DNA sequence: CTTGACAAAAGTGTTAAATTGTGCTATACTGGGAGCCGTCACGGATGC
DNA sequence: GCATCCGTGAGTCGAGGGAAGCACAATTTAACACTTTTGTCAAG
């Protein structure tokens, strides 16, 4: 919303347009760097004002919310690697 | 499919107690309670422990202290002579009567609970809270006074229902004493509202409350009594907008705020570079740029092996050259 | 049915008071309304 | 490392407790006064972490080095506050509660494992019926109780506690039965009451006691507060008490020795029990349970004779054993959990495998459904009992925040309310259990606890939805958060709000280039702020970035050098313009921003059609790609000037439009004169001589000597275009006057405007010779001729020169339309002189029709039809008269020119302006008998206007309700094909499809050539599978079919040299998870072979779905397409012959039958009376050939004919809808979707495998499994091709993430968690959800690893 | 550079008010109440 | 066979919208003073 100084909604159909174009990196930025990659969006702004290229993005926070909401439903959602070993996307902040 | 209808049907399968039946059950509970005390005094066991064992046996094996210690205590009671075993029988009959007395009065709580609906707790929640008061009524009820059970149980059922509303009807819990104040304030405002033919101001409400009340306290009480608003309340006829969509997150630093903090550190590091190899470490320790916490002059001294006056001289010297370097360059005033 | 008054100009306020809505509490639904309720009936002549 | 797979599985209570950092024991959220979280509450800091970074709750540790330290005063770990978003708690349920996802999701997973119906499971779970777990030798109604039997509450009380009944005696009357006397059923107890069961009759409250002294029948009265302390017939010595009382004054004693007799009982209790008199101490106590052979009293003398609950009566000194059994029956999830714990999945699988051989299909079908659930739990490693929750996980509090708004008010989510009720009910259940509350109270609380869990997990799934008190709005549960259009998937994962994004109204920029846009300065300053701050810091505008940002905060503080820096910032860069709805991929395009003064975005005219954008108030969003990758993708792939052709059809999409066509058509159209128009002469000088006399006009067609020419072609002969256009400037001739011009060495006879158009193309493409070959000079430039010019320029020159040609056409088209003089007046809508004559003829015929009707020669229905035919024929004639008048008398009429050139309008709309409005339809569908005989120029009457409003509303309502249907269809098509990507150059398959060139016409019963647009849509840009030799031209195998090749093939077909073309299509492609380059063909957007890594599945779905809104203007239109894509069985389905043979009609008055006769077979088809048979006697029909008119069932066609026939039918019938509406769509896009529909198969013979008969799995998997089984010499799996709709095909995909984000989120997740499904992140949706690089475009493995290096950084490396 | 003086702030200890939690009240009282159709239509899947 | 239950229905924007009282104990918290660190001024 303009009143809230808000961004433009990049809905599903707009995402499909980037997928059809093949703009994998343009789509990835709008999903992570410009929306909810908290570490990515802070680094992207800092890199630009220093004259550098924006860094490689990271996992979005919305997916982190999805994992936690799925766990609250007693569903064990685990992100694995090539060798099926679990990968911690919370950076050790949720592991006891 | 209706939980309320299902409960009402279940309580309807227990016939209501006549006066003769009610007195017999009340007498048995009173006799059973006394026998438990006699058993505990003779055997030396905890009166609560014997009551649970007697309660556990009466309730049967359909209820999950481990069962082995129940059996050992039960066998110990059964080993007593006939005179002492007679109190075990009275305890068993008393506990069975207590269960029957509670079940046969489940209609009384429903009649009371139906008058508390709409105050923050659902109808079934009101009933179960009232049941807890009904159980306490059975323990405290005395048939010697010849008062009917409905006379005494009503006080305990209403108490449990009213207390539960004060403790569970608000997302942000408010103590009973403050909840009572809010109800009294609402009654006073309502009574004044009809008398004045308009909404009373905080001055009229405060005067009617009595001594110790002013407009400030009435205003604060109303502010406390504000329930939190749901983040999922829709706005507009279209069901696509909610409260949470308009509340910014002011906890996490913004990208601008995070960037200027890193810019400040880089500029501060360059300023500390001009300082001596010894002064910079002292200043960063005193300002907590290394450990994250400030260090007192003695601790900084204990770190380097000098008295407190040395650090206070180094810090005042390191902090003064930075003023000179900053003034002669003006590369650090913007961050302030 | 209690709507923020549309008073861009005098005609705006006049139009709003004369609007007839099939929606609201006790009426049709914006997505559950078929073509029959949305058509111009022959009896709309002179009335709607 | 790097995330490659995502796995979902059931969470055990051990895992749920391992997740939790502490158990939430209290429902308190925060302190109401201090506003700090309460200990053990839903927001507790010791559980979920500190509120603020590196600071305990007790204010003792406030530094970072204490990271990893837990304060010993408050217990709060000293760490980042962001852990509050990630750390979970748990609630330890007093009793287990079933997960509603595994109960109410049909078919129930718990019920399937336990073989319990949905009703049976609900009754047990919600404490309606008991389930037996240990009968303990219980007998019910003479029949022993077996395990897993459901017992109602009445039956359980009977088995567990026995039979008893109390009969209230009337006051005063005395019972006829004594205390402790056995009775039988129906025996009278008192004079007025009779028993209903056999048992021991016991006096309840004896109102009178009669003692007999020996010296004396004294009688004593018993009150309600008095109880008798002695049994009946008891000898009472002097002084012994008889009746006990509260007051000793009213206590009853005995004067002397006597016997006590009890009388006047209040009621009789008849209980089925055994009475055992005893003399010594009893070894049992009240409430114990005994069995035969158990000792009761006297040290073994008295023993139990039957099972039951033992109760000892001290008054009567007898032992009563109420006949009952210690049956183990339980309700709720605790009973279900015990059953699921006891399941032996290995043994259950063996039994189900044994039952899989049952001859009955229903028995086998049921066994497979149970066994699929059993197999899922066995292979995944999950436990069935994990479906019942013992500990409820608690979401991190930052995901369910209780935040304070700027006004001081508190805002919280509904999950806190749902959690509080669960905790409030759980804590109360623990208190009730500790107090030994009766079963009715405990059962009610357990039922609420189960319902509280189900409201938290999925509110409203079972029972009435939970609403916050004081409102009727249902609370949002965890299921609602993840499901629906407002759920996490579709609102926050598949689409997001983005930074560096703006929006403003759009206006037309005619001066812009095709690759440019008008970006307002104020928008660009905010969009490019971080870049601008760096540039401002570089120059002297600001000292640093922070001071630069302060300058931009205030509008009056911005200096004039900032705008100069902003120009430097955006140099070279591009922005993305987006207009919603983004129906196809051209809804987002990249433009080079041009800073303009104002607040509106300037849009190039040529991109309006792709954007579907006009300038009546439209708005667009601006997005700023940030990195070099994002900028490179937009500048190379997404640039507007690079996407000139339509990916859907391959035709130009950025082409001349309304004003551009109008200007170019006007100058290229020639004038026709009528002054001379036929005069013949002897010499040219005579023909010219007449012209100066005024007898013949300049462009009047005359004959000079023998040839037909005009005066203009003789009077004016120009040496070159420069002289011709110089004469135009001097007013000697007009652009529309036909003259003789010497161009390129050929003496042309054309107008200067056509010569001017030739020079327009020649200068734009900078090649006079090639441009001459690209244009059609001898015709006015309409929409289609200009479209052909753009396509030919694209092929011969490329994107760069075509974009230059497009701008030149736009500039001159805009320039000429301004000075040409197009305007619309009331007289421009010319009324034909034939309209009055036609209406008089129609009225006479209409009056003639009525007279025949009044004479009774025709009925109402045929008269109604005949009236409609008359007006339909009259309306068509007026349309002819309207346009015929235009092309004879006003060839340059503004309505005619706009319609003819394609700029605006169609013959239907022109007639309503110029001829008559025509017939109108009632809201019921019928058409009014009287039409609207008045045009818009004459003006409708009041009645005619109201009659016309019926159709206008229906059309408007149709448009509103069709956008939802078209948008839903596109989403289905995306989700079924999103994973299809060109992944390799060639899959090596030798299969193909033979695209037919001739269509089986049935009205003439002959093969006729298909339409050229139809053959192009099925052959353009396709790789030839086999060599074709037509017209002396050898089209080798592997050759991509261009438009020239397609046209050549049609030319050969017209000569009877070829009937069908074998081409490679996605239908026969063997590439897994996509297609190959050679099976797709050309990138219709670039008219060249498709590049590996393109997301053709997304392009195909957008190509099909974009014209859905235009489709609707048996079923036809969009509803026909939807049922075709959903593989639905039509209501009026056609009857097809299952076998081949000759048809034998046996029509009789009674009924209609159709017989197909073969060598030995004879199939009978009982058609209805009103069946439009399309097959006649003496015809040989093949399998799957329709016998009756209608829509063929694709599933019946698949079984009767085969997988290839149903695929061909689906593609052809979907195209019929689009072709009938004028929409051009390549068959590739439909075949990509149909390929996904035919992706699955059904097993018919398990063979030497573990697969089940009737199991559905992907065709690739079974073929791969089959070739594997052959390798080790085993019987292969026999399968059967299967067809399913786009929704069913999408929902049965292998990846659970994409399926859950599409629909049936609860159903998809509940199956995936049980099966432990691992998502390999193969398609596009899964990578989009995780924010990864999609495996398409620049993210495809084919191109992602490409390296770039110069010849000096490479040469030095080569040395080492 | 350290010693000592020197004092302001910060840190323990008591402790009174202020606040919060818990128990109790005895004529007799014993099975709820809001909803209530333009019920949305339609395809699919299950079931008996 | 049919009844019956379940999930589905375009996008962006926009603005407006935002009915108990008491006693008594138990715990918590403001209020206070004394001593202990820390900080500072002098001196040599
Ligand atoms: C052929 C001629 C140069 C001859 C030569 O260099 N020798 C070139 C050089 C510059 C060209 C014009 C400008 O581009 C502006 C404009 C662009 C539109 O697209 C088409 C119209 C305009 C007027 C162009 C026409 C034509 O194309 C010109 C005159
Ligand atoms: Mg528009
Ligand atoms: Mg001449
Ligand atoms: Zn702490
Ligand atoms: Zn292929």
């Amino acid at each position: 919303g303009k009143a809230q100084f808000g961004g433009q909604r990049f809905g599903e159909m707009e995402v499909w347009a980037l997928e059809a174009y093949g703009a994998a990196h343009t789509l990835q930025e709008m999903l992570t760097l410009k929306s909810d990659d908290i570490e990515g969006r802070n680094a992207a702004y800092e890199a630009i004002i220093k004259g550098e290229d924006v860094p490689e993005p990271s996992v979005p926070e919305s997916f982190r919310v999805l994992v936690k909401e799925l766990q609250a439903l007693a569903l064990d959602v685990q992100t694995l690697d090539e060798k099926d070993n679990p990968v911690d996307i919370f950076e050790g902040l949720a592991s006891k | 499919s209706d939980p309320v209808r299902q409960y009402l049907h279940e309580i309807g399968q227990v016939p209501l107690l006549t006066l003769e039946e009610e007195v017999e059950l009340a007498r048995k509970v009173e006799e059973g309670m006394e026998a438990i005390k006699k058993l505990s005094e003779i055997t030396g066991l905890d009166p609560d422990l014997i009551r649970e064992v007697v309660r556990a046996k009466i309730l049967g094996s359909a209820r999950v202290l481990d069962p082995k210690t129940v059996e050992e205590i039960d066998q110990k009671l059964k080993s007593l002579p006939k005179e002492h075993k007679r109190y075990l029988h009275i305890a068993r009959e008393g506990e069975a009567a207590r269960q029957h007395l509670i079940e046969a009065n489940l209609r009384l709580v429903v009649s009371i609970a139906k008058k508390y609906t709409g105050r923050g707790l659902s109808f079934l929640d009101l009933i179960q809270e009232g049941n807890q008061g009904l159980i306490r009524a059975v323990e405290k009820f005395e048939y010697k006074r010849r008062f009917k059970f409905s006379t005494y149980a009503t006080w305990w059922i209403r108490q449990a229902i009213n207390r539960a509303i004060a403790d569970q009807a608000r997302t942000i819990r408010i103590p009973v004493h403050m909840v009572e104040t809010i109800n009294k304030l609402s009654r006073t405002a309502r009574q004044l509202q009809q008398e004045l033919g308009r909404e009373p101001t905080y001055e009229e409400i405060a005067e009617a409350m009595g001594p110790g009340w002013d407009a400030k306290r009435v205003e604060e009480t109303l502010k406390i009594a504000q329930e939190p608003v749901s983040l999922e309340t829709p706005i507009g006829d279209e069901k696509d907008s909610f409260y949470g969509d308009f509340i910014p997150d002011e906890h996490l630093p913004s990208p601008v705020d995070a960037a200027t903090q890193s810019l400040l550190s880089e500029e501060l590091e360059k300023a500390l570079s001009k300082l001596s190899e010894r002064e910079a470490m002292v200043l960063k320790l005193r300002k907590g740029l290394i450990d994250g916490r400030e260090h007192t002059l003695e601790e900084v001294g204990a770190f380097f092996g000098v008295t407190r006056e040395r650090i206070r001289q180094i810090e005042n010297k390191a902090l003064r050259k930075l003023k000179y370097h900053e003034s002669r360059t003006r590369k650090l005033r913007d961050f302030l | 049915l209690s709507q923020f008054k549309d008073e861009t100009n005098p005609l705006s306020s006049l139009r709003h008071k004369r609007r007839i809505s099939a929606l609201g509490p006790g009426g049709l639904t914006r997505e559950r309304a078929g073509f029959d309720v949305r058509d111009v009936h022959r009896t709309h002549y002179g009335r709607i | 490392k790097e995330v490659r797979k995502v796995r979902i599985a059931l969470a055990s209570p051990e895992k749920i407790r391992s997740w939790s950092y502490g158990e939430v024991e209290k429902p308190e959220t925060i302190n109401y006064r201090t506003l700090k979280p309460e200990r053990d509450g839903l927001f507790d800091e010791r559980i979920f972490g500190p509120i603020k970074d590196y600071e305990c709750a007790c204010g003792k540790y406030k530094r970072q080095r204490f990271e990893g330290k837990v304060c010993e005063r408050c217990g709060v770990e000293v760490t980042k506050s962001i852990v509050r978003r990630y750390r979970m708690g748990h609630i330890e349920l007093a009793t287990p509660a079933a997960h509603i996802w595994f109960v109410k999701d049909v078919p129930s997973k718990i019920g399937t494992l336990l073989d319990l119906s949905a009703t049976e499971l609900e009754q047990v779970l919600y404490f309606s019926k008991y389930i037996v777990l240990d009968p303990k030798g219980a007998i019910l109604n003479g029949v022993p109780v077996e395990k897993r039997q459901l017992l109602t509450d009445e039956e359980y009380r009977e088995l567990r506690y026995g039979k008893q009944e109390t009969y209230p005696l009337p006051p005063g009357v005395d019972a006829l039965v004594k205390d402790g006397e056995e009775v039988v059923k129906g025996q009278e107890l008192a004079p007025g009451v009779v028993s209903r069961l056999d048992g021991v009759a016991l006096y309840r409250f004896p109102r009178r006691v009669r003692v007999e002294y020996v010296k004396e029948p004294k009688d004593y009265r018993v009150q309600p507060h008095m109880n008798v302390v002695v049994p009946e017939g008891a000898r009472v010595e002097a002084g012994d008490k008889i009746v006990a009382a509260i007051d000793p004054e009213e206590e009853v004693i005995a004067e002397a020795e006597g016997v006590v007799h009890l009388h006047e009982p209040a009621s009789i209790l008849v209980v089925k029990a055994r009475v055992y008199p005893f003399e010594d101490d009893v070894e049992v106590s009240t409430g114990d349970r005994v069995a035969p052979g158990d000792v009761l009293a006297d040290g073994g003398k008295v023993k139990s004779d039957v099972y039951g609950r033992v109760e000892v009566d001290l008054v009567r000194n007898v032992v009563r054993v109420v006949e009952s059994y210690d049956i183990d029956a339980r309700m709720g999830a605790e009973a279900i959990q015990q059953l699921l714990k006891e399941l032996d999945l290995e043994a259950l699988e063996k039994e189900l495998l044994e039952e899989m051989k049952h001859p009955s299909r229903a028995r086998r079908a049921k066994a497979r459904k149970r066994l699929e659930v059993v197999r899922a739990f066995l292979d995944s490693g999950n436990r069935p009992e994990w479906m019942i929750l013992e500990a409820v996980p608690v979401l991190p509090p930052d995901l369910r925040p209780m935040v304070q708004v700027d006004g001081g008010r508190f805002a919280t989510s509904d999950l806190n309310d749902l959690y509080r009720r669960l905790i409030n009910r759980n804590n109360r259940l623990k208190k009730l259990l500790a107090q030994g509350a009766p079963e009715i109270i405990i059962r009610n609380e357990k039922r609420m606890l189960q319902e509280a869990v189900d409201a938290l997990l999925d509110n409203g799934r079972r029972g009435a939805p939970v609403t916050n008190p004081g409102s009727d709005r249902p609370l949002r549960s965890l299921t609602d958060i993840l499901s629906g259009k407002q759920g996490r998937f579709r609102q926050n994962l598949l689409g997001k709000r983005v930074d560096y994004s703006g929006r403003s109204v759009i206006v037309v920029g005619p001066q812009l280039k095709l690759h440019q846009c008008g970006l307002p300065k104020r928008m660009a300053l905010e969009l490019f702020k971080p870049f601008l701050l760096k540039k401002m810091e570089e120059k002297g505008i600001a000292p640093n970035v922070k001071a630069a940002r302060r300058m931009l905060e205030r509008q009056r503080d911005i200096k004039d050098e900032v705008w100069d820096a902003l120009e430097e910032v955006i140099h070279g860069k591009v922005v993305l313009l987006n207009r919603a709805p983004t129906l196809h991929r051209l809804g987002i395009q990249a433009f080079q921003p041009v800073l303009v003064e104002g607040q509106s975005i300037q849009l190039h005219p040529l991109v309006c059609e792709a954007f579907n954008a006009d300038f009546d108030g439209d708005q667009m969003a601006v997005h700023v790609p940030l990195s070099s990758f994002a900028q490179a993708e937009a500048r190379i792939q997404m640039l507007s000037a690079h996407n000139l052709l339509s990916p859907a059809s391959g035709e130009p999409l950025a082409k001349p439009s309304r004003d551009i066509i109008l200007g170019l058509y006007y100058i290229t159209q020639v004038r026709k004169e009528k002054k001379g128009a036929g005069l013949e002469f002897a010499t040219p000088e005579e023909a010219l001589a007449a012209h100066e006399r005024g007898e013949v006009a300049l462009n009047a067609p005359i004959k000079v000597a023998g040839r037909e020419t005009s005066v203009g072609r003789l009077k004016y002969v120009f040496a070159n275009p420069d002289e011709a256009l110089l004469a135009v400037a001097h007013g000697i001739v007009d652009l529309q006057d036909v003259v003789t011009v010497r161009y390129m060495g050929k003496r042309l006879e054309t107008s200067p405007g056509r010569i001017l158009f030739a020079r327009i193309v020649a200068e734009a493409v900078e090649d006079e010779k090639v441009a001459w070959e690209l244009i059609q000079l001898d015709v006015p430039q309409e929409k289609n001729s200009l479209k052909d010019l753009v396509y030919q320029a694209f092929l011969r020159l490329g994107m760069e020169k075509t974009a230059r040609l497009l701008d030149a056409l736009k500039y001159y088209g805009f320039t000429f339309s301004t000075t040409s003089g197009i305007t619309i007046g009331i007289d421009d809508a010319v009324i034909p002189e034939e309209k009055k004559q036609y209406l008089e003829e129609a009225d006479r015929k209409l009056l003639q029709i009525e007279q025949a009707y009044e004479m009774g020669f025709l009925t109402d229905r045929e008269r109604y039809d005949q009236i409609l035919q008359l007006w339909t024929e009259t309306t068509e004639k007026v349309t002819q008269a309207v346009f015929k008048n235009f092309e004879e008398n006003y060839p340059f009429n503004p309505l005619y020119v706009m319609a003819q050139s394609g700029a605006r309008g169609n013959p239907q709309q022109i007639r309503q302006l110029c001829g008559l409005r025509g017939l109108m339809q009632k809201p019921s569908g019928e058409t009014f008998e009287v039409p609207v005989r008045s045009s818009f120029r004459e003006g409708l009457t009041v009645l005619e206007y109201f009659i016309s409003s019926h159709g206008a509303r229906k059309g408007g309502a149709d448009t509103a309700l069709r956008t939802a249907d078209s948008g839903y269809l596109t989403r289905k098509l995306v989700d079924v094909t999103h994973e299809i990507v060109v992944r390799e150059a060639d899959c090596g398959t030798t299969n193909y499809i033979s695209v037919p060139l001739f269509q089986p016409d049935e009205v003439t019963r002959s093969l006729r050539l298909r339409k050229r647009a139809d053959i192009e849509a099925g052959l353009y840009g396709r790789v030839l599978a086999r060599e074709v030799e037509v017209l002396g031209v050898r089209l080798e195998e592997g050759r991509y079919l261009s438009m020239d090749d397609v046209h050549l093939l049609i030319k050969a077909a017209e000569a009877g040299e070829i009937q069908e073309v074998p081409v490679r299509s996605p239908l026969t492609c063997q590439t897994r998870y996509g297609v190959c380059q050679k099976c797709y063909g050309y990138d219709l957007s670039m008219a060249r072979p498709v590049s590996i890594g393109e997301a053709v599945g997304i392009v195909a779905a957008q190509s099909i779905g974009e014209p859905g809104t235009q489709l609707t203007m048996i079923t036809q239109g969009l509803p026909r397409v939807i049922e075709l894509f959903e593989a639905r069985r039509p209501k009026a389905k056609a009857v097809i012959s299952e076998i081949d043979g000759v048809v034998r009609i046996e029509e009789t008055e009674e009924k209609l039958s159709v017989f197909v006769e073969s060598e030995g077979f004879s199939k009978e088809y009982k058609l209805p009376k009103e069946a439009r048979l399309l097959v006649k006697d003496g015809d040989y029909v093949e399998a799957g050939q329709p016998l009756t008119r209608g829509a063929i069932d694709p599933h019946q066609l698949l079984e009767a004919k085969g997988p290839e026939a149903v695929e061909r039918y689906l593609v052809e019938e979907i195209q019929k809808v689009y072709r009938a509406q004028g929409v051009k769509l390549h068959d590739k896009h439909i075949e990509i979707v149909v390929r996904q529909m035919m992706k699955y198969v059904e097993v018919t013979d398990p063979g030497d495998s573990r697969l089940l008969e009737g199991q559905v799995l992907e065709k690739w998997d079974v073929e791969a499994l089959n070739e594997r089984l052959i390798a080790e010499g085993k019987t292969p799996v026999a399968w059967k091709p299967l067809l399913m709709g786009v929704t069913k095909s999408a929902l049965s995909t292998k990846s659970w993430l994409s399926a859950a984000s599409f629909q049936n989120t609860t159903h998809v997740l509940t199956e995936a968690a049980i099966a432990g499904k691992k998502d390999e992140l193969i398609g596009l949706k899964e990578n989009v959800i995780l924010g990864r690089l999609i495996p398409a475009g620049t993210g495809s493995d084919f191109v992602r690893f490409t390296q770039v290096v110069d010849q000096k950084t490479l040469k030095a490396i080569e040395e080492a």
